RNA sequence: UCAGGAUAGCUGGAGCUCGCGUGCGAGUUCUAUCGGGUAAAGCCAAUGAUUAGAGGCCUCGGGGCCUCGACCUAUUCUCAAACUUUAAAUAGGUAGGACGGCGCGGCUGCUUUGUUGAGCCGCGCCACGGAAUCAAGAGCUCCAAGUGGGCCA
RNA sequence: CAAAGGGUGUUGGUCGAUUAAGACAGCAGC
RNA sequence: AGCUCAACGAGAACAGAAAUCUCGUGUGGAACAGAAGGGUAAAAGCUCGUUUGAUUCUGAUUUCCAGUACGAAUACGAACC
RNA sequence: GGAUGCGAUCAUACCAGCACUAACGCACCGGAUCCCAUCAGAACUCCGAAGUUAAGCGUGCUUGGGCGAGAGUAGUACUAGGAUGGGUGACCCCCUGGGAAGUCCUCGUGUUGCAUCCCU
């Protein structure tokens, strides 16, 4: 059946995505990229830990789903069904070809994989500070599902936002944070003045 | 390219040596043959000998 | 089938040869109306 | 011919610039071209007549003929071990007056007067330009010194904006 | 339901503005390009345009040549200065256009110091005219630039063209659009064309109202009546005007842009007022 | 705001009769407009062939005519008189226009009445030179059209 | 036509025309100027692909006033050899005088409303060589061999 | 030619915790 | 020469998701015989008017390239339209 | 200081909303005999001068969108040359050089030629 992952581990060809030129591509194995309590507010899960790739390699869609399932199961048991939010940060958009002599050897589409780079985040989990140990352990199990070498890095940012935890509290105390579900919006000093609210108008940018 | 520049510097044989005035035109030529040459600032003794 | 290997080396053995440039260039292919008048101007030049 | 059409591989070269399509400004049609002037060939994608082959795009040549709507341009072309003088006619929409010799005329006049001012006083000089030479010695007044040291490594900072 | 905004950020990012004169609706650049583009083997040979423009109450005529810095005016003539020559009313009719074109032709020839060699048409009979070349000098040549108006038969612009031709200027043209030309007969009726040159059509309408609608005549021609001009006296007036033309042809009220300091100060006041609300 | 140049007026009246098929019916329908309006109507052609409606592309399926001036007012009151000087609140478009339809009126044909209201100065958007946009404050709004209909014909607007 | 041949390139021989550093030449740089759409980047820009919530919830459908999905607004994860606003490094073209410049005259059937232009011609005057480095020199012609299976980094 | 993954083999380093107010092991009755 | 397209919004007897008509917005999201790319908005698109430069005579140039031919294209000259 | 005619540069000039303008203009505007024009004097064309600055045109404003410039992103990404450099490999450090682009932040919102006329 499917070839061993070593055959297409190295990035050797240009990107070959599904398009009007490449037809008959099988669907990716992974279809769900967010698991757990994905509706929790930005203020609920301050902690964030990433599983970061340390190699330049192809990661099959089959391995991505396996890592998500393995990480999801342990975190659910260890911490609970409503104590974490796991997000897969990589999407397989590259199509792999297979040549089933060498005359006309251009292969047919076999499957899909993701072209990962060095330092690129593979998986992200946000939860409360009390479940930091469980989150790191869950990512450790998922590491065995990937072909290359990964690394566990604890983020200094508030959940999935782009603000540092110190900055998030600094802005929130100043009333410059407008929750947007999992995201956080920072209020500046631009736009129509009438659009702002009495307590949400500022003269200087948030610096 | 290196072959042409070394010819313009009159360095056609290993361990041959020449003087060269310093200006942006000559320095940029020298930069393009860096691994094939070594150079520096000669003192009065060296020039005399 | 094809390759440009060694072709630049061959070209530089005796090249690159720039064409000889003369003070006066050929008038072939220039506007005949301009050329015809110029011929008459030289004819009556004194 | 022989596997490639006249405009093959001109998707980017012959396309107009972003937000610079439509009517051609009329300063293009008010330019004056004389024999001996230098012009840069830049194909305008909207004008399909008198347009040069893709090779001559981005090349500078010398004007050798002038017609009602086009200028004859001489362009060098390297073929194997020779340089050929290719004479082509191009509509003026595809040519821009080149500033490759803009300094020559003004430089000659300055050289002529400098030599004239030196001839009257019997002082032989040279008007040649020279490349940037070495700087002379000088003193720099002391000021506060900011110390630079290597920074301790932090893995969290190995990403744009950090992890 | 809610409709998607048509003019989003993406719409403005990719929007290319047309030329300022085009989006102001005043210049047809297709026509302008073909009017000023000179043969390159003629080098710096100006191509003069006979620009004729009609406003709601005035006629503007100019001799124009193009340059990189902009258009250069060689000579100009306004219908509003015809009262200096005698014409007081109807400064936008066919006859006035003929007078304006005649005035420009004599002025430009005066400036070029060649008005003596070319006196123009001495017998204005409504027939097509073209000044014959002189002995030691060709007539001044210009091209008609009608602008954005419709080039219909009997248009005022061609009345000014006739005046310029009768003034001694060489202007390429045909008779297919002069007043009096017939689509079916494909001939120019000199009598009808001469009628329009001297305002005969205006005089005919004045007499028609008097016999039928005297009340309408008083209002429709109030300025004509105010200056004692009758329908039968218009032809003599224009003939007199034509002869006269050949004889001799800061406080600020708009606001000023606020300075940066003034604009910032007002912004602070609005910001504080909004914050103090609620 | 009370300037005489802000007075609303009927720009034109358009009578559309979409018979939906060519032949004798369209010819008879056109004659109705010509006598009712006093000018030759225009024959509209189908943009796309539709088998459900039974119309082929580039086939004359409708006829309309544009009327301006006194006859527009004379022919507009007759339509409103048949309508009993009552219109629905939704019959007025946001761009200061309204219309109605009669089904009694060769034969009997149903007509489509649409009225365009404009203030003086709309030429700026219709002229060829210096074509511009009418100022927002000077445009006829939905509210303005309703008030004009309630004072010109003292009609009633039924929200329903 | 594909184990071949001719053709051009590469090569030899024969010279010839000049030149001796004042060279007008260069698989180099410098100065000035011109062209580009790869690398990267971009989607929080068009086109295409694609994850998630948030608000509004007007209007449409879905089911059971509720309700899910469509919708609209502001955000968000991740992408493109045959996508792209932007955009390198390297490489590509042109120019840096005696074939220059100025002054006064002349020629024309071309050109101009116009001895107005355009090009050319004659005379006079000026022109320290008009970036660096190198230059076992530069140009021109004739006759002809071999070769037209390549391979390696 | 060698991999993922492992070692209370040994040698450096990084972060944290405990300790003369008595830790740790054992012993003794927290 | 005049005109502006795709689409959407708001309106009108039969008439509806979709016939025709009206206003508004509309950078081309249409159209331009065919593949794809490029190009085009008072146009190169759409609708009308007049028409046959889809004409006659050479030579030159570009692309191909041996700097041969053919095909195709471009800039002029001399005629007739 | 401006307007108008013809323009050059083609958004710092565009788009949206709000506000304002002396004089001369430019407009809207009145009419349909004649030329011309359509289903339609709406447009186009012709003739005219009662009315109005309501609109257009012009100017100003907006913690407006866009556009333009700077800063920053960042000596980061990438890249020319070098090594009997590291590493199982993937890849990467160092040496001689070159060197970007979104987000975020600040600022700006046209300039100008010829002619005529008003302010005079
Ligand atoms: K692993
Ligand atoms: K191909
Ligand atoms: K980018
Ligand atoms: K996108
Ligand atoms: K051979
Ligand atoms: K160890
Ligand atoms: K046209
Ligand atoms: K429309
Ligand atoms: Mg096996
Ligand atoms: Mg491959
Ligand atoms: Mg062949
Ligand atoms: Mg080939
Ligand atoms: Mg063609
Ligand atoms: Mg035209
Ligand atoms: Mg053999
Ligand atoms: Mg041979
Ligand atoms: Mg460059
Ligand atoms: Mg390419
Ligand atoms: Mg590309
Ligand atoms: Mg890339
Ligand atoms: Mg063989
Ligand atoms: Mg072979
Ligand atoms: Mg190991
Ligand atoms: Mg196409
Ligand atoms: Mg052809
Ligand atoms: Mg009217
Ligand atoms: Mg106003
Ligand atoms: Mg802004």
């Amino acid at each position: 059946g499917r070839r061993p992952a070593r055959c297409y581990r190295q990035i050797k060809n240009k990107p070959y995505p599904k398009s009007r030129f490449c037809r008959g591509v099988p669907d990716p194995k992974i279809r769900i990229y967010d698991v757990g309590m994905k509706k929790k507010g930005v203020d609920e899960f301050p902690f964030c830990v990433h599983l970061v790739s340390w190699e330049k390699e192809n990661v099959s869609s089959e391995a991505l789903e396996a890592a998500r399932i393995a990480c999801n199961k342990y975190m659910t048991k260890s911490a609970g069904k409503d104590a974490f939010h796991l997000r897969v940060r990589v999407h397989p958009f590259h199509v792999l070809r297979i040549n089933k002599g060498m005359r006309g050897a251009f292969g047919k589409p076999q499957g899909v994989c993701a072209r990962v780079a060095i330092g690129q985040v593979l998986l992200s989990v946000r939860c409360k500070d009390g479940n930091a140990n469980h989150a790191q352990e869950a990512l450790r199990r998922a590491k065995f599902k990937f072909p290359g070498r990964q690394k566990i890095i604890v983020s200094r940012k508030w959940g999935f936002t782009k603000f540092s935890r110190t900055d998030y509290l600094k802005y929130k105390s100043e009333n410059r944070i407008v929750p947007d579900g999992v995201n956080a919006k920072l209020l500046g000093c631009h736009g129509r003045l009438a659009a702002r609210q009495p307590g949400r108008a500022f003269l200087e940018a948030a610096n | 390219q290196t072959k042409k520049i070394l010819q313009l510097l009159r360095l056609r044989q290993i361990f041959n040596g020449v003087f060269l005035k310093v200006n942006k035109a000559t320095v940029n030529m020298l930069h393009r043959v860096e691994p094939y040459v070594t150079y520096g600032y000669p003192n009065l003794k060296s020039i005399k000998e | 089938n094809h390759t440009a290997h060694n072709q630049s080396y061959k070209a530089h053995r005796n090249g690159i040869k720039k064409p000889k440039s003369h003070r006066h260039s050929s008038t072939k292919g220039m506007d005949p109306k301009f050329l015809r008048n110029q011929r008459y101007a030289r004819k009556h030049n004194k | 011919p022989a596997g490639h059409g006249l405009r093959s591989r001109t998707r980017d070269s012959f396309s107009r610039a972003f937000r610079k399509k439509g009517t051609i400004a009329l300063s293009t049609y008010l330019r004056i071209f004389k024999i001996g002037d230098y012009v840069d060939i830049k194909v305008n994608g909207a004008i399909h007549k008198g347009m040069p082959h893709k090779f001559y795009h981005g090349r500078t040549g010398r004007v050798w003929n002038v017609t009602k709507r086009a200028v004859g341009v001489e362009v060098n072309k390297q073929v194997r071990n020779k340089i050929l003088r290719k004479r082509i006619h191009v509509r003026i929409e595809h040519v821009q007056q080149s500033r490759c010799t803009e300094e020559v005329r003004e430089r000659i006049k300055k050289n002529d007067q400098l030599k004239a001012d030196a001839k009257a006083r019997g002082e032989v000089i040279s008007t040649k330009r020279q490349p940037l030479g070495p700087k002379p010695g000088f003193m720099v007044e002391g000021a506060t010194l900011e110390t630079v040291t290597p920074i301790p490594y932090d893995v969290v900072n190995d990403l744009k904006g950090g992890y | 339901a809610f409709i998607k905004v048509q003019k989003t950020r993406a719409y403005f990012k990719r929007f290319q503005v047309k030329f300022k004169r085009r989006r102001e609706g005043k210049t047809d650049y297709r026509a302008r390009n073909r009017l000023i583009n000179q043969d390159k083997n003629k080098y710096n040979t100006p191509k003069y345009r006979f620009v004729v423009r009609f406003t709601n109450k005035d006629i503007i005529a100019q001799i124009v040549s193009a340059s990189i810095a902009g258009d250069m005016i060689l000579a100009s003539a306004y219908a509003n200065e015809l009262p200096h020559y005698g014409l007081e009313v109807g400064l936008t009719n066919y006859a006035a256009a003929y007078c304006t074109g005649l005035l420009l032709a004599r002025r430009v020839l005066k400036k070029l110091e060649m008005d003596e060699e070319y006196e123009g048409n001495l017998e204005v009979n409504g027939e097509d005219y073209s000044v014959e070349p002189a002995e030691s000098r060709r007539p001044f040549r210009a091209l008609l630039d009608v602008g954005l108006l419709r080039t219909t038969t009997g248009n005022r612009v061609f009345g000014a063209l006739k005046g310029a031709l009768d003034g001694g200027l060489d202007i390429p043209h045909s008779e297919k659009r002069f007043a009096g030309f017939s689509k079916d007969s494909k001939q120019l009726d000199a009598d009808v064309h001469r009628k329009y040159i001297y305002g005969g059509h205006v005089a005919t309408y004045m007499q028609t109202l008097i016999e039928d609608e005297p009340e309408k005549y008083q209002t429709h021609f109030s300025q004509y009546i105010k200056k004692g001009f009758e329908a039968d006296g218009l032809e003599e007036m224009y003939k007199k005007v034509h002869a006269a033309i050949r004889a001799d042809p800061h406080k600020r009220y708009n606001l000023k842009k606020l300075t940066y300091e003034e604009r910032k100060a007002k912004l602070i006041e609005r910001l504080n007022a909004l914050n103090s609300a609620a | 705001l009370s300037n005489p140049m802000r007075d609303i007026k009927v720009q034109k009246l358009v009578l559309n009769i979409s018979v939906g098929e060519s032949g004798d019916r369209l010819t008879r329908a056109a004659k109705v407009l010509e006598q009712l309006s006093g000018q030759s109507p225009v024959f509209s052609k189908a943009r796309y062939t539709v088998r459900s409606f039974g119309i082929r592309r580039n086939e004359k399926i409708a006829c309309y005519v544009t009327v301006r001036g006194e006859k527009a007012m004379q022919l507009l009151e007759s339509g409103l008189k048949v309508k009993e000087y009552e219109l629905l609140r939704r019959n007025f478009s946001e761009t200061g226009c309204f219309g109605f339809g009669i089904q009694e009126h060769t034969g009997i044909y149903g007509m489509d009445f649409y009225v365009v209201l404009e203030r003086p100065g709309y030429r700026v958007a219709r002229r060829r030179r210096c074509k511009s946009r009418v100022g927002i404050q000077h445009r006829v709004t939905k509210e303005d059209s309703m008030k004009w209909f309630q004072v010109k014909y003292e009609g009633v607007i039924l929200n329903k």
